């Protein structure tokens, strides 16, 4: 997150972080089982860190759980990044307690100008990398969809929305791939993409949640 | 396979690197200079001398993952720290592969992925063009100037190292 602020201590107990060695991605818990983050996260043996705050720290309500299941939507498309939503089951069900807990997928979108909270570990600077060692948190609102395809013509399709700041200055960045965007208490996002990093009239590009209550809800059942 | 700097540590999407021979003997790191008739530096060359790391490269994709892979489209661009007159105003620094010459050239007046990816190359690694992929290597003009271009089957072998930290 750029141009945001330490979240705290048991403050986003619903986000996860996804690990290979290193932190790659964040991840959304919807139930004690399921994370939800983005489909260009994927790889074979992701490891799941639940109840993270600080990384260089290992906190006692901290969870490390490997997935057993990383299941990608039927339509991602690599090229074009729709559908960049992906689903991951956790080899054993997570405590929940104050540090880990789950967030509300929504039942209906949300609108723009919602003031949403995003989250995650990733790079804070806009030119060069700095990860910071606690979780960094940032307030955003929706844009309309008018402004969204201003900024970036041709290449938003229908499930993916803008949140941030077209001055520039605030935005998540490289790191926060597949972190939360909560709205009113609602999952309504995941960090996808942009053209770099809080720069002017790019925000920061999110997969519209809404679109898929129904395939997440149906892919928890069968799986 | 995985994308590995000096130290070791897997490449970082936005990330700050030299681009540095694998090899040594011959030339330094990735940097600009004039060809030609052009009268600002907007070719990317290899330095000349041993000793020389040259500019720093800015390699990232627009998918916010924290890590690069073969896998990824790349931008790349040139880092603007102490630059000509000529580019002093510019923001990025993207590179272009440009004209008959297939020369990479830094486009600064201008899709959603990059056309390079990063690929291993024995116990190193090398630059692919993906217009598919196609290896970039190095063409030396009549001036000994060491211009990188796309050069199939001649790959330059290149290895990372932070800029910074």
């Amino acid at each position: 997150i750029v141009g945001g602020y330490t979240c705290g201590a048991n403050t986003v107990p619903y986000q996860v972080s996804l690990n290979s060695g290193y932190h790659f991605c964040g991840g959304s818990l919807i139930n004690s089982q399921w994370v939800v983050s983005a489909a260009h996260c994927y790889k074979s043996g992701i490891q799941v860190r639940l109840g993270e705050d600080n990384i260089n720290v290992v906190e006692g309500n901290e969870q490390f759980i490997s997935a057993s299941k990383s299941i990608v939507h039927p339509s991602y498309n690599s090229n074009t990044l729709n559908n960049d939503i992906m689903l991951i089951k956790l080899k054993s069900a997570a405590s929940l307690n104050s540090r880990v807990a789950s967030i509300s997928l929504p039942t209906s979108c949300a609108s723009a100008g919602t003031q949403c909270l995003i989250s995650g570990w990733g790079n804070t600077k806009s030119s060069g990398t700095s990860y910071p060692d606690v979780l960094k948190c940032l307030k955003a609102p929706i844009l309309s969809d008018s402004s969204c395809k201003s900024a970036y013509p041709g290449q938003i399709t229908s499930n993916m929305f803008c949140a941030g700041y077209l001055e520039g200055g605030k935005d998540s960045c490289q790191g926060d791939s597949g972190g939360p965007v909560v709205c009113s208490g609602k999952l309504q996002g995941i960090v996808s993409w942009g053209s770099g990093c809080a720069q002017k009239n790019k925000p920061g590009v999110y997969t519209k949640v809404c679109n898929y209550v129904s395939w997440i809800k149906q892919t928890i059942a069968s799986n | 396979k995985e994308l590995l700097d000096s130290d070791g540590d897997i490449l970082r999407n936005g990330g700050t690197y030299y681009i540095l021979p694998a090899l040594r003997g011959k030339g330094g790191g990735l940097e600009l200079a004039k060809t030609g008739d052009e009268t600002c530096p907007l070719n990317v060359v290899q330095a000349r001398s041993e000793t020389k790391r040259g500019r720093p490269a800015i390699i990232w994709t627009p998918p916010r993952i924290a890590i690069l892979t073969p896998a990824f489209y790349l931008n790349i661009e040139f880092q603007t720290r102490d630059l000509p007159a000529c580019l002093e105003e510019y923001s990025r620094l993207p590179w272009k592969v440009e004209g008959e010459s297939q020369e990479v050239k830094i486009a600064p007046k201008e899709h959603l992925f990059g056309s390079f990816k990063i690929k291993p190359y024995r116990d190193d690694y090398k630059l692919v063009y993906c217009e598919s992929c196609k290896d970039l290597g190095i063409s030396i003009d009549d001036e000994n100037n060491r211009l990188l271009v796309v050069k199939d089957g001649d790959p330059l072998a290149v290895r990372f190292v932070k800029a910074h930290r």
